[PDB]
RNA sequence: UUAAGUUAUUAAGGGCGCACGGUGGAUGCCUUGGCACUAGAAGCCGAUGAAGGACGUUACUAACGACGAUAUGCUUUGGGGA
RNA sequence: CCGAUAGUGAACCAGUACCGUGAGGGAAAGGUGAAAAGCACCCCGGAAGGGGAGUGAAAUAGAACCUGAAACCGUGUGCUU
RNA sequence: CAAUGGUAGGAGAGCGUUCUAAGGGCGUUGAAGCAUGAUCGUAAGGACAUGUGGAGCGCUUAGAAGUGAGAAUGCCGGUGUGAGUAGCGAAAGACGGGUGAGAAUCCCGUCCACCGAUUGACUAAGGUUUCCAGAGGAAGGCUCGUCCGCUCUGGGUUAGUC
RNA sequence: CGCGAGCUGGGUUCAGAACGUCGUGAGACAGUUCGGUCCCUAUCCGUCGUGGGCGUAGGAAAUUUGAGAGGAGCUGUCCUU
RNA sequence: AUGAUGAGGUUAAUAGGUUCGAGGUGGAAGCAUGGUGACAUGUGGAGCUGACGAAUACUAAUCGAUCGAAGACUUAAU
């Protein structure tokens, strides 16, 4: 029915990963893969791999064959942020938040 | 024409170097803008080669870099000689073209549309 | 610009350093406080 | 030259309504059936 | 059909409710460690080299204890018990 | 009397990170489970991760590990514009 | 039958939090916390049910207090907004081949360019292992990274005359 | 005494110095004189341009009237009569 | 600025190249003659010529994909 695949503490700020996931929401598996592999953004390779894992999970665990799969829902939410600093002018230091992302994708057969 | 995000001396140099390298390899990979701008330079050099008179040889020597190609059987000859002995004959009957361009997908480090400019 | 602390091992160990603090009673004091405090670098 | 007040969540989400990435210009490749970008060479096959 | 009049639909996005996630480390429970005392010891250590250190020491090896070239310990007298 | 923003500055290799030329100043940081039983194998991936299977009473107890609030960030939508 | 706006302020009655004494109770057949709900009292507030939770905690009377926070440009810790904005720290790169999961960014080659009283060679002060050869890619490199002054392993400094 | 998050900074109003005057003195004078650091990446309203969505009871391509709105709006000399 | 606007996508002159020309510059190269040399003369208004005008599919706009109507009531005339 539903296959799950998650990538955690990915090193991409969640605002940036969500821009690519706003395309594969609700599309077919083949079309979704073609989008990711052709969208020229940074997060795209890391998501094409979370999708891949879900689909493999589906086949190997549920016999859910990949020709009928649709990204039921796919989202991304914040992760354990890493705090750093940049030496700025006049002795002052400003902060730099290197963020992360918890990418989730679930693909469904639409059935029960 | 285009400026390629670069000065005049650095562009003159880049265009002629890219034209030479194309002549060496007969197909190269680069970004669209520079392919679109080397197209004319390489096409004009081949024209200087379709005549072969000493004037055109001397005049095409301005652009090409001085490079040496090792052909099969350890035979050696320079870019001018290639242009005027192996490429003039190939396009003696064609009245234009001389080059094609095949767009490719964006590269990784940038969003630059890489292309392959090849001698047709 | 020439900033402060142009390092120099000899002067560092001359103006400071164990034997210099052991040369004056007040020098003997700072070692006393630093041991009471349990410091690891005494001079 | 400093924000006189906060930009509420409403205003924030409102401004970024038009801030989105477009689906790629992809078409199916005639030799292999895999998707490719239009006017580019298929990277899976290598055709036209 | 034509005139006049009236009224949906829309949601790029937003709001409000609700559901489910994340982030974060409040709260509750907990104690290794502290705080204030009481009663009794004890209230001098050094040229016999002190107090405090530095280097070392293990089968292998950095740190912490312990130890000192007899070094991750030796002897002896007693206690004990795999 | 205090229960981890408290109680020592220090429950944890703390007068230590660290800062200062130096006197000196001076932190932050406890909690898996009863038992480590600390996840044999398989699947995607270069790996990090994950998803099954298994351990366990429990694995949204999987080592950043008890409970897990709010700010904040998302994904759906019933009613609205 | 009369009275009941109220600030500085006076008076009175109370609700709550921790602990203690005693009495009486509840608890893996699920305590405290946490979340939700359309419940009760005049208020401070009190219950009940359902979920998570995996061991303590209520009630009556009375005692004691580190007892109630929304403001102190308060302290500590988290997370916002500005915003996918400013910035990416003086400069010339191009292309072929190779390596890899991945390459404008790593290795080799050709061409081109910059310095050249120096961006070259030595040697002091200072720093101490940054030195060398393999290997790795979390983190650090203002991007990427197969690379490195980064990480792991093993090595490397030889004087009668300096 | 419009306008410095649009500009200058000559005057004036910091610290230096000097002359005249006052004060025993330190110093003083709206008395002169030479010199003297002008920071800010625009959130909102406002304004100048430029897109997308939706509505105009079907979906469209072109030509349009004009409810309104804005811009202009100055004037000399010579000759003739 | 970007997006818009406009000219075009093979049943094609939209851009590049090729050919011819306008305009600009001013006598290319190699020869032969003359000079000891520095140079000069003829070839030959030659040679070169970014955006400007025209012709030509030689090269690239090849393949394909997405969005987009079926027309409400009420009343009056018809
Ligand atoms: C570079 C960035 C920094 O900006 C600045 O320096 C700017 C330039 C400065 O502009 C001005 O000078 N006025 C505009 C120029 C006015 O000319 C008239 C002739 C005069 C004079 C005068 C009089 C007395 C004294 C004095 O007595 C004395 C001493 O030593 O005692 C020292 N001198 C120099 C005096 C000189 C800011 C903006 C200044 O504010 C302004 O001052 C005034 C008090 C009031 C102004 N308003 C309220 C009317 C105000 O707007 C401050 C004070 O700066 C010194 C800003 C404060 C906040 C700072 O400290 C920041 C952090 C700066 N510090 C720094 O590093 O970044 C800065 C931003
Ligand atoms: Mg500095």
């Amino acid at each position: 029915m539903e296959a799950k695949a998650v990538a955690r503490t990915i090193r991409i700020a969640p605002r940036k990963v969500r821009l690519v996931l706003d395309l594969i929401r609700g599309k077919n598996a083949a079309e979704a893969i073609a989008i990711l592999k052709l969208t020229n953004k940074a997060s795209s390779p890391v998501i094409e791999k979370v999708l891949m894992s879900a689909l493999a999970n589906a086949e190997h665990n549920y016999d859910m064959n990949t020709d009928e799969l649709v990204v039921k829902e796919a989202y991304a939410n914040e992760g354990p942020t890493l705090k750093r600093f940049r030496p700025r002018a006049q002795g002052r230091a400003s902060a730099i938040n290197k963020r992360t992302s918890h990418i989730t994708i679930v693909v469904s057969d639409g059935k029960e | 024409y285009r400026k390629l995000g670069r000065t005049s001396d650095q562009r003159k140099a880049m265009l002629r170097d890219l034209a030479t390298s194309l002549i060496i390899s007969e197909r190269i990979e680069t970004t669209e803008a520079r392919a679109k701008e080397v197209r004319s330079v390489v096409e004009k050099l081949i024209t200087l080669g379709k005549k072969g008179d000493l004037a055109s040889r001397r005049n095409a020597a301005k652009t090409l870099r001085n490079v040496e190609i090792l052909n099969e059987d350890e035979t050696t000859q320079t870019a001018l000689q290639k242009l005027f002995g192996e490429i003039a004959e190939r396009y003696t009957e064609r009245q234009g073209g001389y080059t094609r361009i095949l767009k490719q997908g964006p590269r990784r480090g940038d969003g630059a549309e890489s292309v392959i400019i090849e001698l047709v | 610009v020439k900033r402060t602390y142009q390092p120099n091992k000899r002067k560092h160990s001359k103006v400071h350093g164990f034997r210099k603090r052991m040369s004056t009673k007040n020098g003997r004091k700072v070692l006393a406080r630093r041991r009471r405090k349990g410091r690891k670098v005494l001079s | 030259a400093v924000p006189k007040r906060r930009t509420s969540k409403t205003r924030k989400n409102k401004r970024r309504t038009h801030f989105k990435i477009s689906v790629p210009g992809m078409t199916e490749c005639p030799n292999c059936g895999e998707y490719k970008l239009s006017h580019r060479v298929c990277k899976n096959c290598g055709s036209y």
